[PDB]
DNA sequence: GGAAGATCGAAAAAAGCACACGCTGACCCGCGTGG
DNA sequence: CCACGCGGGCGGTAGCGTGCTTTTTTCGATCTTCC
RNA sequence: UCUAUAUGUCAGCGUGU
């Protein structure tokens, strides 16, 4: 289908073309040439060469480089065939099925909060406001300070005091998942209760650092928001730092 | 040694003791001189463009009737200056013009005498010129061509250490690697065979090559073997006995010479037996008949009676064969001498293996080997073999390659032809045979004598030669095809291939890299960098490990400390301070020659190969007067190892202790007290520091800051001595001295400082003047300090009062606690400049243009916009504001450029580029007006100087003539020329001076017109776009928790809390500390240099405090002079000598003014101050000698139980800001194909939940969380909408749905021809 | 100890990149000033370690990914198969050193059959009781060396394993609950210390250090002319057993090894019992 | 497509392969294909009247 | 995003996945060496039916 | 005494090479043909 | 000098490549074992 | 969330590991 091989606009008046489109065009051109040659009652050698070249084009489209030499693009490199986007580290299986990018997620450096408890972690106010935007919208709609989603968006972007009170109220007992980039074992991601702090750095408990194998020398950690009741209970009862 | 004015401003105290015999060379020399060899005119054609032209030209045609030849080349005047190219986005380049002569021969005359000559000049593209600061300007951006460390051409012998054959046997290979051609290999087949391999294809026997070289079997056996003569005597066919052939073997038969039984049958021959045989002078010895069959006949023998070959060459003899030979009547035979270990029969076995028996068969086999699938033709095979290695065009060995080839083969001469020869191949094969036999040693790959450095010039020459041969092919085709009547040399050749290859090399090559402009140290390190990776080099994935290690030959050539950490470790290196490249490209280092036990001052540059032969002593060797070693046994490096040697055995000595380390490592004080890992990390981390609001000189330095600052182009260095006529924040005009004035020159030099210009890393580059009005200057003295530069000294960070103590856990692992006073003083505040571009391009619907009126915008939104449609200069802009108002026709939809969300700042510069032929907006007209005003002022300075001089001359002439000075004073200045004098020589010279005046005025007018034309020239843009608007925003970034801050000893951390000033610990005097550091990281990391630096900084600050106290009391100059003299004279036989008695009593006040903050101290890398000197310096001030004082808790106020280490430390702010790393996303854009959230902070993407996170979630047993993270949050579009609606409503429930990625995968597999679907049942 | 030794004492001998030890060590302290030669010598080891650390991560990640895949389909799905088969477990004994005792290996696991007290033929522990700390203490009080335990490899459950065979959850005191994915946990546990490992490629008689009885296993020996015993087997094992009856030391004697003392004879520390010639085989 | 009649002895195949304007020999397997003389004769008598896609 | 197309090839073409992925499925089914399959597929040698 | 299977070392082909994040540039057919 | 529309390895009257490890498949050469 | 802002790869790097 065309959408799976889109023709993205180049923003400069041109069109960026995928390798699959080039392979399909080559196959279609070869098929049309072979059809014309067959309809022209061509002799044996010419039609054999045309059929062989069509076979080579089909094999290149199905799996470039599997047999013979790969088809080179306009920038002197092998093209990406149908089999190339399935296998490998950049293939569909290992890039969009086993793992994928998620919403309601953030990333920031980690500092040390000596005053935090084992089940608590510091979170920036702006970062928490960005992460829990739909919850704030819902709470504002329920309370009655806003009548439409546009009004809630305007109130959130205006950063009113009522917005901050709602942000304080929503995450009173809403755990968040803190994870480090190298997740060697299950302890690399743990659930913590957020506490609003001033700044842009996540405050981490000193005791859990040995579990995270993290040092305060520029480390960056990601945070995810469990946005359903079952995930909230799972984080509270299984992945909480107190249970580990 | 009388210090310069900039040095007299602030003299750094030097604690070094080793005298300096060689000053530090120019850091950016390797980049410069090499490029000079690429562009300088060379009468001898071996370097650069002249060499390439001589290699390619002259070019003939298919028929001998026309010829194109090259005469000379000239580089043109670049269209725009470096600053103009940088601001306009064009590439700084110079036109290349070449003299080409086309000679049409006389075809009618058989002798081919010249018939017609046509000489012309042809333009062959633009060659990108290289700036004085060792960098290139490509497309308006700064790029650096780093050097490449690659294997030198020549022959190399290696062997696998038993990896293959699965029994530990070593296989030997010999590779001939040319600069340009086909690589050759000779490998040992485990069955003891020789195999020749070309271009790493299938192996072939080497005897095939030998036969292809017109060598018969007899000649090969003569060359590769020794002959034993078996001559039939009157009886028992005694043979010419050679005792050396009897070593290491047992004689099965009794030998009989003269009647003495030296060796009997069945006893092993000992060395005593060999000696007895030698003493007996035995020449002939009896041989049994059966022993003959074991040997192999060497030369073919034919029977005269039957006219047939008795035997061919090289097969095992037989009893029937020897009987037939005896009946034939041949008295003597020749056999090949073989041995188990001394002389292996590898050549004979290889000759047996191959099927080829003649030169033609060998050539046919070689052609089939090289070009499979082609008809084997004798002429084609001969041509291919000749061109493979014996053609100058196809095969070429450089001078370095020929020298290495001759040296490896023990050839006396080092100069030879580039093409290969038969003798060279035979010698290589013989050397490989000898190595197999146990004589000789294999070469070392990592040896710096086997690896050479290729600079920008060599690669540029190679690319230009490739383009030149392409152009030569094109011109050959044109000459062959075109007529011989109206051909012009310009039309024959096309400059497109030359320009294309040049721009590809200078912009898209891996070695061509974006120059990092974080600080001058980063630029210096990047320019002085050698990368093994690149074309014709190692790959990062397959680089291996054994190459990454530090070879012993790296001493004084490659710094082991300064290497990148990560995947490319050991593959990228930093050149040493004194390292330089030889004429062949091999790295060499200076040394001091030692003669008769005394260390002379003569300096000899030794390479890796030459260093091994001699014995070199280490730099840290005690030396008394007359350069005599005070110790009988001195540690020295002889051959890849260090050992004790006698004083007379030494031959060379290291020039200085900084030879080993590079500039980055040499800039780290107390390196010898620091761990190697921490030193490496600190050296790599010093390059990432960002310039601060104010540059603070390092209290503890190494004395190399001045060299780095001067060598780098960030600072302004006076070209000629003189006085500062005019000083300003933007420009400096200096009236040069009369002695340095060129004839017919105004005598003023104008330096235009660069103020607030963005760098490659979005930082701020600003130059501030460092001299005052009327201050005399000299050549080489710094005028304006560049970024991260203080008074000509490198200033990467700031000096902070640090204290090593735990503080309520706020430090912990590596975190840093920072006082509020640091933020209040804006010590670490930085300026970041960001560029935003708006493009106005001609779409098919209608040409878009910048207008102030935008559809559906509020009036307040357009307040910042002017009538032209551009944001006002200096108007503060927050997120979402409109910078440039652009509208695209539909009637018009808004396309105005807006700042990204979360980006603030102040607009500081607006640049408009308009394609020629399009109307110019009034904003561009204003920009041009200010540019022309600045140019007019710059020209008018010189115009006024020259006019004043000329009018003074005419006034003097008129006073001498008619004596009318008073009338001139009363008369207007401009009406002095119109006055008429009496008819004499005075009138004639007055007319001449008037002519000179009007000529000068017209010359200045044409110069101004040329400048205006240059600045008003339309910019060249890409097709389809007619306007570009660039807006620069300046943002002040202040220190805050999460920012990464570090030091020079590898200690790093992040800010944890900006504590109040009252909470900091304070000493008895009440002064609080600024930085609190955890001591726990000192012993484990083994970085003790930071503690010594802290103590030295404390001593320096104590001295500075004493100086400040003296100054505040208005003490007399005598007391300050005495105190500063005592402070400078402190030390233990320091080499630095400072005399204040010759400072005119006025520069002492300036020095004390500069020393009030502190006393800078120079601590060499390995010849630094000892602990005793530090204690003495501390005792000089009113500070304890232990370095630890007693403080009190700021919050509580009781006494600290133990003294803590508090001092002054140079701390750097890294380029890792928390505001640039923090990101958060709830909902946003999604990918078109996979329907997944985007990636990256710039695209407002979401964090990726990788495989490891999924595994951790499964291990935790959480299933609902994993499903929510997998489908609803990322892929399920209906799930996404339902979740958003439910959360807005207030219900936290989720539907599983169907991820789109699985549907895409199923569709792809279906399109692969394989049917896949899900079954409901 | 090593880091303080380097800080306040001389660094000592170092090694070349190949591996050979440099003849001249470093006699300078980190507090003192190392010369150029000593720093250049140390840079070899520093760069070797840095390169090893940089290059180990790829292999560690590949190994942990393969391990995660190979066990991604293993979950607990039953309580007890009823199988009486298991793995025999004894403390690891080799050379003249004991690394892991029986208590450490046996802790947190269930038994395969009724383990009996030695010399009494009385059931020391029941058949299917999980061995916690108290059970381990009781087992070690009776000087028991061999315990048969139920292992995952011996689990009779198909398409999964049972909770009893797996044993303790190792993260909680109680037994492992049903539904826990143990394959992923095991793979992550194995792959986590992968970075701590190293990817580098770096006698004629037996010695007795303790006092106890001597036992010979798989031995058919003969008396020589002088009365000494010489073995006629290639799989002859010697066990030194303490007074309590548990195996303390283990050795594997080679062919043609003379015996200083016979089986069942007490020996003292520092004595040599077996002597042999490794250069040639008589 | 072109049909070139030549002797490889007189001029090598690689020279024709490097001729300007010629893409490559039509080859099956390693060796280049050989066109029989019957095909050449038929082509010399092969005279069709047709149309083309641009036409 | 779901509708697919089809091209009617005038001549059959063998699937590369079932042919080059060792062991070759076509070669195993026909019990003949791979090189003969390559020769007949790319019009190098005829095969009898 | 010739064929069959067999086996054994050697040569050729295929698959893999940790994760996460941030930044920059450099394209994203060229050319004979046509109007 | 403003589109344009199909083969494509590029360019040339040939050659370009060239520093990993492990596993799987097949082949030539022998061998060896017999019916 | 189809409310803004809705591309890809190659090369060079750097950071945490
Ligand atoms: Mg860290
Ligand atoms: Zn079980």
């Amino acid at each position: 289908p065309p959408d799976l091989r889109p023709l993205v606009p180049l923003d400069g008046g041109r069109f960026a073309t995928s390798d699959l489109n080039d392979l399909y065009r080559r196959v279609i051109n070869r098929n049309n040439r072979l059809k014309r040659l067959l309809d022209l009652a061509a002799p044996d050698i010419i039609v054999r060469n045309e059929k062989r070249m069509l076979q080579e084009a089909v094999d290149a489209l199905l799996d470039n480089g599997r047999r013979g030499r790969a088809i080179t693009g306009s920038n002197k490199r092998p093209l990406k065939s149908l089999a190339d986007m399935i296998k490998g580290k950049q293939g569909r299986f290992r890039q969009n099925l086993l793992g994928k990018r998620v919403d309601y997620s953030g990333r920031s450096v980690i500092t040390v909060g000596p005053y935090l408890r084992l089940h608590q972690c510091g979170l920036p106010k702006k970062m928490a406001l960005e992460l829990f935007k739909p919850f704030i919208y819902g709470k504002l709609e329920l309370r009655g300070l806003a009548t439409t989603i546009k009004a809630a968006k305007k109130m959130v972007e205006r950063e009113e005091a009522v917005v901050w009170d709602i942000l304080d109220e929503v995450i009173r007992e809403h755990p968040v998942l803190l994870n480090r980039a190298p997740t060697l074992h299950r302890l690399g991601i743990q659930a913590f209760e957020p506490v609003l702090i001033e700044g842009k750095a996540i405050q981490l408990h000193p005791l859990v650092c040995a579990a995270y194998n993290a040092d305060f020398d520029g480390d960056q950690m990601a945070v995810h928001v469990p946005l359903t009741l079952e995930a909230q209970l799972e984080a509270r009862a299984l992945m909480m730092s107190t249970n580990n | 040694m009388v210090y310069s004015y900039t040095e007299k401003k602030r003299i750094r105290k030097d604690f070094g003791k080793r005298p300096q015999v060689l000053d530090v060379p120019y850091l950016l020399s390797i980049q410069l001189d090499s490029f000079q060899k690429f562009i300088e005119q060379d009468p001898e054609g071996q370097y650069g463009l002249e060499a390439a032209f001589r290699s390619v030209f002259p070019i003939q045609s298919y028929s001998g009737n026309s010829e194109l030849q090259y005469v000379s080349y000239r580089l043109g005047e670049p269209v725009f200056d470096v600053q103009e190219c940088q601001i306009r986005g064009v590439t700084y380049s110079a036109p290349l013009r070449v003299k080409l002569r086309l000679v049409i021969y006389e075809r009618e005359a058989p002798e081919g005498t010249v018939k017609d000559i046509k000489e012309q000049e042809v333009y062959m593209g633009e060659i990108p010129l290289m700036t004085d600061n060792g960098t290139f300007v490509i497309n308006g951006t700064e790029r650096v061509i780093v050097s490449q460390l690659h294997r030198s051409p020549g022959v190399f012998f290696d062997s696998d250490k038993g990896k293959t054959h699965s029994s530990g046997k070593v296989l030997y290979n010999a590779r001939i690697i040319p600069y340009r051609g086909s690589w050759l290999d000779f490998e040992f087949d485990p069955k003891d065979n020789l195999f020749v391999r070309i271009d790493r294809r299938r192996k072939l026997p080497a005897t095939i090559i030998l036969r292809a070289l017109n060598y018969t079997t007899e000649q090969i056996l003569d060359l590769f073997f020794e002959k034993v003569i078996f001559e039939i005597r009157d009886n028992k066919l005694q043979m010419e006995l050679v005792p050396e052939r009897l070593r290491g073997e047992t004689a099965s038969f009794d030998i009989e010479a003269n009647g003495k039984v030296y060796v009997e049958k069945g006893r092993r021959i000992t060395a005593r037996h060999i000696r007895q045989l030698e003493k007996d002078d035995v020449k002939l010895i009896e041989v049994p008949v059966e022993y003959i069959a074991g040997k192999v006949v060497a030369k073919d023998y034919i029977d005269e009676s039957t006219g047939e070959l008795i035997c061919a060459a090289n097969m095992e003899l037989s009893l029937d064969l020897l009987a037939k030979l005896s009946q034939s009547g041949h008295k003597r035979i020749e056999t090949l001498f073989t041995n188990d270990l001394d002389h292996g029969p590898y050549i004979s076995e290889t000759l047996r293996v191959d099927p080829t028996n003649d030169r033609l068969s060998a050539l046919v086999e070689i052609y089939r080997m090289m070009r499979p699938g082609e008809p084997p033709t004798r002429e084609a095979a001969e041509s291919l073999f000749e061109n493979l290695f014996f053609s100058e065009d196809r095969y070429d060995l450089s001078a370095v390659g020929r020298m290495k080839f001759n040296r490896s083969l023990l050839r006396e001469e080092i100069e030879g032809s580039g093409i290969l020869s038969k003798d060279d191949i035979i010698d290589v094969m013989k050397k490989l045979i000898d190595i197999r036999n146990g004589k000789g040693e294999v070469d070392d790959i990592d040896h710096l004598g086997n690896r050479r450095i290729r600079s920008v010039g060599e690669m540029a020459e190679n690319q230009f030669r490739v383009g030149l041969v392409r152009v030569e092919r094109a011109v050959k085709e044109r000459l062959s095809l075109g007529d011989l009547d109206t051909l012009m040399p310009q039309d024959m050749i096309n400059a497109k291939p030359i320009s294309a290859a040049v721009k590809e090399f200078f912009g898209s090559s891996q070695l061509s890299q974006f120059m990092d402009q974080n600080n001058p140290l980063s630029e210096i390190t990047h320019k002085r960098r050698i990368s093994a990776l690149g074309p014709g080099g190692l790959t990062r994935e397959r680089a291996g490990f054994e190459v990454r290690d530090v070879h012993p030959t790296h001493y004084g050539r490659v710094c082991p400390i300064e290497t990148p950490e990560g995947p490319n470790i050991g593959l990228i290196n930093s050149l040493s301070v004194y390292a330089q490249t030889n004429e062949y490209g091999f790295l060499e280092t200076p040394y001091r020659k030692v003669t008769d036990g005394v260390v002379t001052d003569e300096i000899h540059y030794l390479s890796a190969i030459e260093e091994g032969n001699y014995v070199i002593a280490q730099a840290n060797s005690n030396l008394d007067e007359e350069g005599h070693f005070v110790e009988d046994l001195v540690t020295c490096r002889s051959k890849g190892e260090s050992s004790l040697f006698s004083r007379d055995q030494v031959d060379y000595m290291d020039v200085s202790t900084q030879q080993v380390v590079s500039v980055g490592a040499s800039l780290i004080p107390f390196l010898e007290h620091d761990d190697a890992n921490r030193a490496l990390m600190g050296a790599n981390m010093q390059r990432q520091a960002v310039p601060t609001l104010r540059a603070d000189k390092p209290l503890v330095g190494t004395g190399m800051e001045r060299a780095v600052a001067v060598d780098s182009g960030v600072t302004a260095v006076a070209k000629r001595g003189g006085v500062v006529q005019y000083v300003d924040a933007s420009r400096i005009v200096i009236k040069v001295n009369e002695d340095e004035m060129y004839p017919g020159e105004a005598g003023i030099d104008i330096y235009n400082l660069t103020k607030y210009t963005r760098s490659n890393q979005n930082t701020c580059i600003n130059q501030m003047p460092c001299v005052s009005l009327g201050e005399p200057v000299e050549r080489g003295d710094v005028l304006a300090d560049g970024p991260s530069t203080d008074l000509g000294e490198l200033a990467l960070g700031q000096n902070m009062r640090v204290a090593f103590m735990p503080w309520n856990g706020y430090n912990f692992e590596d975190s840093i606690l920072v006082s509020e006073r640091v933020v209040q003083e804006d010590r670490f505040t930085t300026i970041h400049i960001q560029e935003l571009a708006c493009v106005s391009r001609d779409t098919k619907l209608g040409p878009e243009e910048i207008t102030a009126d935008i559809p559906n915008v509020g009036e307040a939104a357009l307040s910042k916009l002017d009538e032209s449609g551009i944001v006002y200069i200096g108007a503060e802009v927050t997120g979402g504001d409109i910078l440039v108002g652009k509208v695209t026709p539909k009637d018009v939809k808004d396309s105005s450029l807006r700042v990204p969300n979360g980006v603030s700042g102040t607009v500081i510069d607006v640049q408009v580029f308009t394609r020629d032929g399009v109307e110019k907006d009034k904003r561009a007209l204003e920009i041009e007006e200010m540019q022309l005003k600045q140019a007019k002022k710059d020209l008018s300075e010189e115009l006024q100087i020259l006019e004043a001089g000329l009018f003074s001359r005419i006034r003097a002439v008129l006073v001498a003539g008619g004596v009318e000075a008073e009338k001139l004073d009363k008369l207007p200045r401009d009406r002095w020329l119109e006055l008429g004098l009496t008819d004499e020589e005075k009138q004639n010279q007055l007319e001449q001076l008037a002519e000179q005046y009007d000529e000068l005025k017209h010359e200045f007018e044409k110069k101004l017109e040329a400048k205006r034309r240059k600045i008003t020239q339309g910019d060249d843009l890409a097709p389809g776009v007619l306007k570009i608007v660039k807006v620069y925003l300046a943002v002040k970034r202040r220190i805050q928790p999460g920012d990464k801050m570090a030091g020079r000893h590898g200690n790093k951390g992040v800010i944890s809390k900006i504590n109040p000033i009252e909470d900091m610990p304070y000493d008895e005097n009440g002064t609080p500390v600024d930085i609190v550091l955890n001591p726990l990281g000192v012993p484990s990391r083994m970085n003790i240099g930071q503690i010594l630096e802290t103590h030295l900084g404390m001593a320096a600050k104590g001295i500075g405090d004493k100086i400040n106290a003296m100054l505040k009391q208005q003490q007399e100059v005598a007391k300050l002079r005495e105190f500063i003299q005592r402070a400078y004279d402190l030390g233990a036989d320091v080499r630095q000598k400072v005399d204040l008695s010759t400072f005119s009593d006025e520069e002492v006040m300036r020095l004390a003014e500069n020393l009030r903050k502190g006393m800078p101290i120079a601590t060499p890398v390995f010849d630094g101050a000892k602990e005793a000197e530090i204690k003495e310096l501390l005792k000089l001030g009113d500070l304890p000698t232990s370095g630890q004082i007693r403080l009190y808790d700021g919050r509580t106020g009781e006494q600290f139980e133990r003294p803590v280490t508090v001092g002054y430390m140079y701390m750097l702010k890294l380029n890792h800001l928390v505001d640039d790393k923090m990101h958060a996303r709830s909902t946003g854009s999604y990918s078109l194909v996979t329907q997944q959230p985007l990636g990256g902070k710039a695209q407002f993407g979401g964090q990726r939940f990788g495989e490891m996170e999924v595994w951790a979630l499964e291990a935790y047993g959480a299933a609902y969380t994993l499903q929510e993270m997998l489908t609803v949050k990322s892929d399920d579009v209906n799930g996404r909408t339902k979740m958003y609606k439910n959360i807005v409503d207030g219900n936290h429930q989720m539907e599983p749905g169907m991820p789109e990625s699985f549907n895409v995968l199923l569709k792809e597999i279906r399109s692969l021809g394989i049917n896949i679907e899900l079954e409901d049942e | 100890a090593a880091q303080i030794r380097q800080l306040a004492g001389m660094r000592g001998l170092m090694a070349k990149p190949d591996g050979s030890i440099i003849e001249t060590p470093i006699t300078a302290n980190f507090r003192e000033g190392l010369n150029v030669l000593q720093y250049f010598i140390s840079t070899h080891g520093a760069r070797k370690g840095l390169a090893d650390t940089a290059l180990k991560t790829a292999n560690s990640g590949y190994l942990t990914r393969r391990l995660v895949d190979v066990a991604q389909d293993l979950v607990v799905t039953e309580d007890d198969c009823g199988t009486h088969e298991g793995i025999m477990m004894t403390p690891v004994i080799e050379g003249g050193d004991v690394k892991e005792p029986l208590r450490d290996r046996v802790l947190g696991r269930v038994t395969a059959e009724d383990v009996l007290k030695p010399g009494t033929a009385d059931i020391l522990v029941p058949r299917n009781t999980l061995l916690h700390e108290q059970w381990c203490d009781l087992l070690e009080e009776n000087s028991v060396d061999a315990v048969k335990v139920r292992s995952v490899v011996s689990c009779d459950t198909d398409f999964g394993v049972c909770a009893h065979c797996y044993g303790r959850d190792l993260a909680r005191g109680h037994i492992i609950n049903k539904g826990e994915a143990i394959g992923v946990i095991a793979a992550q546990s194995i792959g986590e210390p992968g970075t701590q490992l190293t990817m580098r490629t770096f006698e004629s008689s037996i010695q007795v250090k303790n006092k106890g009885s001597i036992k010979l296993s798989n031995v058919k020996s003969v008396v020589n002319s002088s009365g000494k015993l010489v073995i006629t087997s290639r799989n002859t094992e010697l066990k030194l057993i303490d007074e309590f009856g548990r195996t303390k030391e283990s050795y594997k004697v080679p062919y043609g090894a003379v015996l200083a003392k016979g089986d069942g004879e007490q020996v003292a520390g520092g004595e040599t019992v077996a002597n042999w010639d490794p250069h040639t085989m008589p | 497509y072109l049909f070139v009649e030549f002797d490889p002895e007189v001029i090598h195949t690689t020279t024709i392969n490097a001729t300007r304007g010629v893409s490559h020999f039509v080859r099956f397997g390693a060796s280049p294909a050989i066109v029989p003389s019957a095909v050449i004769h038929q082509l010399s008598v092969y005279k069709p009247k047709d149309i083309v896609d641009p036409a | 995003r779901e509708r697919m197309g089809h091209i009617e090839l005038a001549s059959p073409t063998a699937h590369i996945w079932f042919l080059k992925s060792l062991p070759s499925r076509i070669g195993l089914l026909l019990d003949m060496p791979l090189r003969d399959i390559e020769r007949v597929l790319y019009f190098e040698s005829y095969v009898v039916i």
